[PDB]
């Protein structure tokens, strides 16, 4: 048992 | 003709500034402080699209709530469509405000090194009753050619309002990265 | 007389200094780094009324485990009531210790530029059976007319103990921002 | 679907 | 002989450099900016036994994602298990590459004042199709007794892959505390 | 009601 969340951009964010 | 001991003498005391929150000033914006923001009266965040958690859970956003943080690497910023915003925090005290702060991300580490979505021209405002229309504190226009971090000099406020009426010329949004509040307590 | 060259080397110097960790000094109480706090032998955290995640789902606190947290902005302190208190660590590795670190946030970044909440006189217990009474590793008091960061110096332990005494003089509570412990590891 | 938590202060936390 | 003046002219200029990302560089690689992990095709992360969350639920690990992070205290880096291992991180913007950077911890923090667990030779690929066998950007090695961060010079990618040929001869695991990439965003 | 998620080390982490 090990854990992860994933984040990907879809567009540029706001900067 | 300055000796050793002065130079060594001339980066502490730099360094103590630059650790001391960058400019040496309390901070009553500051959310771990004790400060929050009025979510309510706040310009509507715009989302988009962007920024997917995954097993799609969740879209990624950026509340106005880091406007009272202190991470500003890019990217940590609050964003409001257009170039009309504002946002009402609650000072965690209730204090004689003389002076705000504004920073943005540096040319250096934004894309071709322009900062497009930076606040140009502002103003504050008191919320006397928490409850009322602002007393305005004062107008001032952030300098996109400036510093990262630059701060303004100008009753006792709890409540105040940032409000931003132009942008350096993003077409879409504005960014903010961080809102300070600097004055006295009362006696 | 200095040169150009020795001004640029000092400051080369400097921020190398500050950029690892302020000190120069492995932090085997940092948590990162592998510590935790034994959560069970730890002073009663003053929790109280004040800060409620929302739709009121949630009464925000700050665990002991912040003070082997770098964050040292305003607010991100472990505080418990009254001016004694105490915390058991268990360091990332068994080292002999050789010193500790305090670190509280600067009078210019607090209110009415005073730190009332710090804590004063403390003192630091080894812990040689994990399981024990406490050896007195030795008694220090944090100078709150001091630099926010302030290092103390002096068998092998993997468990210590801060106990603090005295407080400056707050009424209601003891922040402590960070805690630090220095040392050789084991042969 | 966009999320936010809200922080709000009844007290100053303690400093 | 150089004048007080030209000190804190010095030092301004420094400090500015620092806070702007240590480098002044722009990375493409950064998480915050819009930069994502192909998780997909990442090396298996070593997670193993160590972190447990309590009242057991859960065993915590360190994602890939945190080399795109800016926090590099010990502990913070992403760790593969023996000394080869790869990561491809879709970059914030296409650019043509011109520049890589690759940080540990200082050996100061670190236990033992060594750094066995850190990247040696690596090499960078584009992925021209996002989708595609890699193009090699260009073969470094990570200079164990060099400084913390190291920047490295060398068609617009948006997808690059660093890959870890050798370790610093850690037996068991090579930790990756952040990797930057930097170039022109295109016409 | 006041939460609090516990973190500790069976063995040394990645450093
Ligand atoms: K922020
Ligand atoms: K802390
Ligand atoms: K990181």
């Amino acid at each position: 048992t090990w854990p992860h969340l994933q984040l990907c951009y879809l567009q540029p964010p706001p900067v | 003709g300055v000796t050793e001991e002065q130079v060594h003498h001339i980066v502490k005391q730099a360094l103590q500034r630059y650790s001391e929150d960058r400019i040496g000033l309390a901070d009553y914006a500051l959310e771990s402080g004790g400060a929050s923001v009025i979510s309510t009266r706040c310009s509507e965040t715009y989302e988009t699209k962007t920024a997917l958690l995954s097993i799609p859970l969740w879209y990624h956003s950026q509340s106005p709530r880091v406007i009272l943080q202190p991470d500003v690497h890019p990217g940590n910023c609050w964003a409001f469509q257009g170039p009309q915003g504002f946002a009402v925090v609650r000072l965690s005290a209730r204090i004689r405000p003389t002076a705000v702060t504004l920073e943005h991300v540096p040319k250096a580490l934004s894309p071709n090194s322009t900062i497009s979505s930076a606040p140009k021209d502002f103003a504050i405002f008191g919320f006397d009753e928490d409850l009322q229309e602002g007393t305005l504190l004062g107008k001032f226009t952030y300098d996109q050619d400036g510093e990262p971090i630059q701060t303004f000099h100008f009753g006792t406020y709890q409540v105040v309002e940032l409000r931003i009426l132009t942008n350096w010329g993003h077409p879409e949004y504005t960014c903010i990265y961080r809102f300070r509040v600097h004055g006295e307590p009362a006696h």
